[PDB]
RNA sequence: AUGCGA
């Protein structure tokens, strides 16, 4: 009932906060799940 | 390569499928040894298909239509043939100054089909071959027919014969259901040899039967041996035969009559090292028939293609160059991995 | 050294360790009851 | 139930490389 | 000469690009077309 | 139903419409269980993701 | 909501049974990818999987040209697109 | 013509440099000459180890290693070898011939 | 102590019989490895010439023409295959085949009815003009040299009975086969013989001797002329061990089976090979010998590569 | 590669790509089959490239058939060899297999390539034989400690375990024992093997290795027996029939 | 479709076998196991080929389209 | 957001999803010319060659760990314990 | 869609 939840979300004016999986993909996110469950830096030298 | 089963029921005759056989009968070894022979793995000899053991053919029918478009002769205009000249000439090297192939030609995919004119486009245009294997082709054939004149000669049906060799990953199996793809095509000095000097067609592994109790193939094993010696038909009537009247010893019985062990084994010496093998290898004659299903032919592989307008996203079916599916299951499956970055 | 990494995908593993064996399958039993 | 007939030419049809039915 | 078999009459003939499709020896509307004397290579296997 | 007959002497035919109908059994489980876990599958794959 | 089969609408669109959500979304068609009869072997590893030369030829990977690797993308390119560990294409920066 | 630069090849992840271990590979070959050949490498006393494995059917390649004792090398062994093949086929052809003639 | 030349003194051979098509000899006091090496060899690679390349101009009949193609490949040619030199693959077909490389067998038939059978069938021999294409169709077409070198050696399908294919009025083949040296290893239609098999000496250990009726119902349960009696108020003995076939019948019975022993001599090897031919089966081994021994003089040849 | 059954994350994993020359099938080993839930009756798979250095690193760490030597529903490891290797195993572990010089040296150059990686020594081990008298006898049980102590470090001490077979003893006699699997410092002293002990269901021998070494030895342990057994069913290969 | 060349097992000629064995069954009168005792099909292998052989090429040849009926 | 380094209190261990991540993304920096600290011995996979800075933790990352807060301790190559 | 490998 995709269109059901749309207008429940809709009326509700909603934001989705995009941390589900299903919804990442949708979205085409890195998924925040194991090695998308963190962030990956560089130390770089300053001089 | 056709051939009528030793091993047969009576109704076999009484309904005629010796008219047109569905299989051969071969030499079989009930044995796991290769080690290429497990599950559903079974090995031929390479050097018996390089004698045309279960060769095979398959037929493609096209028909070319032109008259699809009709509507009020006026304007049609196509004929086979050229007009225009610049075409390839190397068009001759397939197709007649008619622009259809000459009957036996060889074909890839890509080359012309036939060739015709439209004089709207004053070219010489041909329809091209579409598939993944060369052919051969064999019948030409000219429509005229439930036409009002079309003298034309613009519908044309072509017949395409394309060989089909035993190969690794054709299903085949014998008259009990139990089927297996020929995994690889052993070569003939490294099969095991019986002291008969043979060494089998096929190569079945023993495991096998134990869950499928697929018993009825060692008797017609046990028969179509015995029936080959002695060189006569067995009956294969369920229930010709009683629980005090067992096959094994019809058969068997008959076999050391002639002159092989009265449980059908022979000993057998390892091609490879050429010891004797452990024990008296089950060796006997077993109707196996080749499946059409050469889900062998099934293999695609994508790296880039066509894609959907409304997706942009990989299109459908092995011969439309299409990309299998990535489902939902999958998608969930490589999450479960944490492959996050193969998942994106 | 044998803990749980930070990060298992945890759920997913659950709901596959309860659905691919329930293939295998007085009072209700079987997948009707596991649905029910 | 009559039992199924065994073959009358119930012989011989295997020997032994180097040898044949001139020993049978 | 091109030619093409009658499918009924088996009437052999060379039809052209300025006659009807039809068998003149029977009036069939299919023809097959003839095989001829050309070298096609064969690996002979 | 009860069949004394065994495969390596045969089954007696009022024997082998039994051992049809239990082989037939088997294969109608065979081809709906296998629909029946489908749903099961991905109704809670959808929560526990 | 209308008064057959008449032709559908959105909402009869991504939604509903499978769709473009579940059928082009959730789940899609991929490149870089094949499908076969699978073979048994017992002379590879038990890790690895053995490829048929159709595809060693035809899968390809978009490979950074180094100072590493200059010498075996350069023999890739050598042996065409039609040889062994070859290459197909190349992608200029 | 050419000094066969590929029929065997020392694979130097396989051989020792101290003195005695080496695997060799050769092309276009099976147990037809590797079995024999073991055969007669264990026919050599100062062989410790010897024996041959075929890497695949398809692969169409035959590897025999060599390990010896501190007395002889894997190449030297290997021509000890080939040298008792070729001396055995001359007294099995000349047997052959000379059992031809008797009859 | 072991030498090759201990072997020498140790290894005999037996011919039983040499037929110019069979030959059954014996090979005692050898190791299996080399018996299975001259075997694998006779089979894969004794090289023979055959059918390779298949140039149809035409071919209307009803049978395949790939098929034909493969059935004349199967064809075995009486032909001495060190007539010709292997044919490269590093140049054009052009230069593939000469008269030092190739040898081209034509087939030009065609079919027609004849002249008016009576009766009903009437045969379709007569019925039909050359209904049956046999081998002896085969007509060798020479180049040159050869054409001379075959004055006495004119190539022949070592078999013209064979059909190769059974025609209808109208069908025609006109084929120039194009035969060439392989390999019985790189395809069956290159092998030589038809089987080249060897089983192991039969060993008939007597556990207890076997009298009267016992020993000649014994007797009876093995091959006949494997076991002999002279008396047998004494014993049931083994005229020839080689006779038999192993069928390990007598295990049946308790009378025997707990006083005999089946076994083999190890050293002891019954060959017999049976040619297609094209050589007589001593000869084929005497190149089984020789190519073993220059397959080894190769590896003395190679340079030890790194 | 992934099969068709996508019902559990093990049915999709990642495998290290081996061409083989002249062939047109996918090309795979028996014992991942039982994780696939695959069997060769004409069953497809599918094949993914990964396009990408972060994917591919995936591919070598976390999707790896090692990764999964155990399911996450019981830990009951799953792949093991089969069928045939099965019995040749039963076959090959009889106290009543002997084996020469020649043929014991014959199996482990047929079962360990040093080229391959396939050891810690880069060179051979070998054991006395069994019989030092009458004819210098190795057992089978003597070459699965000779295949052990060639797969696993020098430097670390054998595997030690008190396993049992799913063979009771009453079949080999009527004082024989032989459910009692022993392993001494890496050593089989007494025992065959088969399902319980290299299949995939935890314990027996290979789960032992897989704890002890790791995945990466016990897969190593993996290709190495599926040779010896393959080799090993050359020799004495396996049949059955009627008389059976 | 056409008797076989050889036999797949052994590797015997058998295409020459044919005929006479047919005329073997008819002219001689023989017994199927006799007539290829006196062939020398002495292998089950090249025993199979013959005996199980189904020579439909006949059946074929009745449709040739190359003449007129 | 800054966890103090003092106040660090996450697994001194890289978790095999951390080893995996790590090894890729310097792997295709290297492929991209980053900088090799290490003697390249030979190799000419990028992979394996982070797989070697691994081994001697050359590496220059961090490894931001967050909570479900989004809080996050950045960690180096050189102090979790790989292994 | 149906059938199919299953
Ligand atoms: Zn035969």
């Amino acid at each position: 009932t995709t269109c059901q939840f749309l207008t429940k979300a809709v009326l509700d004016n909603e934001r989705e906060q995009l941390d589900s999986p299903s919804a990442r993909i949708v979205v085409g996110k890195l998924n925040n799940v194991g090695t998308g469950s963190f962030d990956v830096l560089a130390k770089v030298p300053n001089a | 390569t056709g051939q009528t089963p030793i091993v047969k029921a009576n109704l076999y005759d009484d309904y005629g499928m010796d008219n047109f056989p569905n299989g051969f009968n071969a030499v079989v070894a009930v044995i796991s040894y290769t080690g290429y022979d497990m599950d559903d793995a079974m090995i031929i000899n390479k050097s018996a298909d390089e004698r045309g053991f279960g060769y095979g053919t398959m037929y493609k029918t096209e028909k070319v239509d032109l008259a699809l478009n009709r509507n009020r002769g006026d304007p049609i205009t196509q004929h086979f043939g050229f007009g225009n000249d610049e075409w390839p000439k190397e068009w001759l090297e397939k197709l007649d100054e008619d622009g259809l192939p000459y009957i036996g030609t060889y074909v890839e995919e890509g080359d012309p089909i036939c060739a015709y004119f439209d004089d709207t486009l004053n070219k010489t245009k041909i329809k091209t071959y579409h598939s993944s294997e060369p052919a051969y082709i064999e019948e030409v054939n000219l429509i005229g027919d439930e036409s009002n004149k079309f003298q034309e000669l613009q519908t044309v049906s072509i017949k395409y014969r394309i060989r089909r060799t035993p190969q690794i990953g054709d299903k085949f199996s014998s008259r009990h259901g139990q089927k297996g793809v020929c995994s690889r095509k052993w070569p003939t000095i490294d099969m095991p040899f019986s002291e008969t000097g043979i060494q089998p067609d096929i190569i079945i592994n023993p495991h096998a039967f134990p869950s499928r109790m697929t018993i009825g193939m060692f008797v017609e094993s046990l028969a179509g041996k015995a029936g080959a010696l002695h060189g006569i038909a067995q009956d294969s009537t369920p229930w010709i035969f009683n629980e005090d009247d067992t096959p094994a010893d019809y058969f068997g019985e008959q076999l050391a009559k002639a002159g092989y062990n009265y449980h059908g084994n022979e000993p057998m010496y390892s091609g490879a090292t050429g010891e004797e093998l452990r024990a008296d290898i089950y060796v006997g004659v077993v109707y196996y028939q080749r499946l059409r299903h050469m889900v062998n032919d099934k293999f695609q592989v994508r790296s880039t293609g066509p894609v959907n307008s409304l997706t942009m996203q990989p299109v459908k079916g092995r011969k439309r160059h299409g990309g299998i599916r990535v489902g939902e299951m999958e998608r969930d499956a490589l999450i479960g991995h944490g492959t996050s970055f193969l998942l994106q | 050294r044998s803990l749980i990494n930070p990060g298992e995908a945890v759920g997913i593993i659950a709901s596959q360790s309860v659905g691919e064996p329930s293939t295998q399958m007085n009072v209700t039993l079987g997948i009707p009851r596991l649905r029910e | 139930r009559k039992d199924v007939p065994k073959v009358e030419g119930l012989k011989l049809e295997h020997f032994a490389t180097g040898y044949d039915a001139e020993d049978f | 000469t091109l030619k093409y078999i009658c499918a009924e009459c088996s009437s052999k003939l060379s039809l052209s690009r300025t006659d009807a499709v039809r068998c003149k020896d029977c009036g069939h509307r299919i023809l097959l077309k003839a095989r001829t004397k050309r070298l096609v290579q064969f690996e002979a296997r | 139903g009860y069949v004394k007959g065994r495969f390596y002497s045969g089954i007696k035919p009022q024997e082998y419409y039994f051992h049809c109908m239990a082989g037939r059994e088997g294969l109608i489980d065979t081809a709906v269980k296998t629909s029946r876990s489908g749903y099961l599958q991905r109704c809670l794959t959808k929560q526990l993701e | 909501k209308a008064q057959k089969v008449p032709i559908p609408g959105v909402k009869q669109a991504l939604e509903k049974k499978e769709g473009l959500f579940r059928k082009h979304m959730m789940g899609k068609r991929v490149n870089y990818a094949a499908r076969s009869v699978i073979s048994p072997d017992p002379n590879i590893e038990t890790n690895e999987i053995g490829v048929p030369p159709v595809f060693a030829v035809k899968l390809t990977y978009p490979e950074p040209v180094t100072a590493y690797n200059i010498a075996e993308l350069r023999q890739a390119v050598i042996n065409g697109p039609d040889k062994w560990p070859g290459a197909t294409q190349i992608q200029n920066e | 013509e050419e000094p066969d630069r590929e029929k065997i090849k020392l694979l130097t992840q396989a051989t020792s440099e101290d003195g005695t271990s080496a695997s060799f590979q050769i092309v276009e070959e099976d147990h037809t000459l590797g079995n024999a050949l073991r055969y007669v490498i264990m026919k050599n006393p100062d062989v410790e180890f010897c024996g041959y494995s075929i890497p695949h059917p398809s692969e169409n390649l035959l590897n025999i290693r060599i390990q010896t004792y501190g007395e002889t090398t894997a190449v030297d062994a290997l021509q000890k070898g080939l040298k008792d093949l070729m001396d055995l086929c001359d007294v099995v052809e000349s047997k052959f011939t000379e059992k031809i003639k008797s009859m | 102590e072991w030498n090759v030349e201990k072997f020498k003194k140790d290894f005999e051979v037996n011919i039983s019989s040499l037929d110019a098509r069979e030959a059954n000899f014996d090979l005692i006091n050898i190791d299996t490895s080399i018996a299975n090496a001259f075997r694998r060899i006779m089979i894969s690679e004794v090289p023979s010439v055959a059918a390779e390349y298949v140039y149809f101009f035409n071919n209307t009949s009803v049978i395949q023409d790939e098929v034909l193609a493969h059935r004349i490949g199967l064809v075995p040619l009486k032909v001495d295959p060190d007539m010709l030199t292997w044919v490269d693959s590093n140049l054009p077909d052009d230069e593939k085949f000469t008269d030092e490389n190739t040898i081209v067998l034509s087939l030009n038939v065609k079919c027609t009815r004849n002249p008016d059978a009576p009766k009903g069938s009437t045969d379709p021999k007569e019925l039909y003009n050359n209904a049956h294409v046999y081998a002896r169709d085969l007509k060798f077409e020479p180049q040159g040299r050869q054409s001379t070198t075959f004055a006495d050696c004119p190539v022949v399908p070592a078999d013209p009975d064979i059909l190769l294919a059974k025609l209808r009025p109208g069908q025609e083949i006109s084929l120039k086969a194009h035969c060439i040296l392989g390999i019985g290893g790189d395809h069956a239609k290159f092998s030589p013989v038809s089987t080249a098999s060897y089983r192991l000496l039969p060993q008939i250990n007597i556990l207890q001797p076997i009298k009267g009726e016992s020993a000649r119902r014994f007797q009876k349960c093995f091959p006949p002329g494997v076991i002999g009696i002279d008396e047998g108020s004494d014993e049931a003995y083994v005229k020839d061990a080689r006779k038999d076939t192993v069928s390990r019948e007598v295990l049946r019975y308790e009378e025997f089976a707990d006083k005999v022993k089946l076994g083999r001599v190890r050293n002891h090897f019954i060959f017999n090979v049976e040619s297609a031919g094209a050589m007589t089966p001593e000869e084929i081994f005497f190149k089984s010998v020789r190519i073993l021994k220059n397959k080894a003089e190769y590896l003395k040849n190679c340079p030890i590569t790194q | 590669m992934n099969r068709q059954p996508t019902l559990h994350k093990a049915s999709m994993m990642g495998h290290k790509v081996r061409v083989l020359p002249n062939e047109k099938t996918l090309r795979l080993h028996y014992a991942n089959t039982g994780a696939y839930n695959a069997d060769f009756d004409g069953d497809e798979m599918n094949m993914h490239f990964p396009q990408n250095e972060n994917a591919r690193a995936e591919a070598l760490n976390l999707a790896n058939t090692d990764s999964q030597y155990l399911t996450p529903t019981s830990g009951s490891p799953v792949r093991g060899l089969i069928q045939d290797h099965i019995s040749a195993g039963v076959w090959l572990t009889s106290k009543d297999s002997f084996f020469t010089r020649e043929q014991y040296q014959q199996y482990i150059y047929g079962c360990i390539r040093p080229e391959d990686g396939h050891t810690t020594r880069s060179k051979i081990v070998t054991l006395p034989p069994t019989i030092f008298k009458p004819y210098p006898l190795w057992t089978g049980k003597q070459i699965i400690t000779t295949v052990l102590l060639n797969v696993t470090p020098p430097d670390m001490p054998g595997i030690n375990l008190i396993s049992k077979n799913k063979i009771k003893n009453e079949y080999w006699g009527k004082g024989s024992l032989e459910n009692e699997v022993l392993f001494k410092d890496g050593a089989l002293l007494c025992g065959i093997l088969d399902k319980s002990q290299y299949g995939a269901s935890k314990y027996g021998i290979v789960h032992s290795l897989h704890e002890v070494y790791g995945p990466e030895v016990a897969a190593k342990v993996l290709s190495v027996l599926g040779r010896l057994f393959t080799n090993y069913i050359t020799a004495t290969a396996f049949t059955c029939g009627m008389d059976d | 479709m056409i008797v076989p060349v050889r036999c797949f097992s052994c590797g015997k000629v058998v295409g020459d076998k044919w005929e006479s064995y047919l005329n073997l069954l008819q002219e001689d009168e023989l017994d199927e196991g006799t007539a290829l005792s006196r062939l020398g099909l002495k292998r089950y292998c090249c025993r199979r080929m013959i005996l199980t052989h189904v020579d439909l090429i006949e059946k074929f040849l009745r449709y040739n389209p190359l003449e007129k009926r | 957001k800054a966890i103090p380094k003092d106040q660090r209190a996450t697994t001194p261990y890289m978790t095999k999803y951390e080893r995996a991540r790590i090894l890729g993304t310097r792997a295709l920096q290297i492929s991209m010319n980053a900088p090799v600290f290490v003697d390249l011995e030979g190799e000419t996979d990028p992979l394996r060659i982070a797989m070697k800075e691994l081994a001697e933790k050359k590496i220059p990352l961090v490894i931001r760990r967050y909570l479900p807060d989004g809080s996050f301790e950045d960690w180096s190559v050189e102090e979790l314990i790989v292994d």
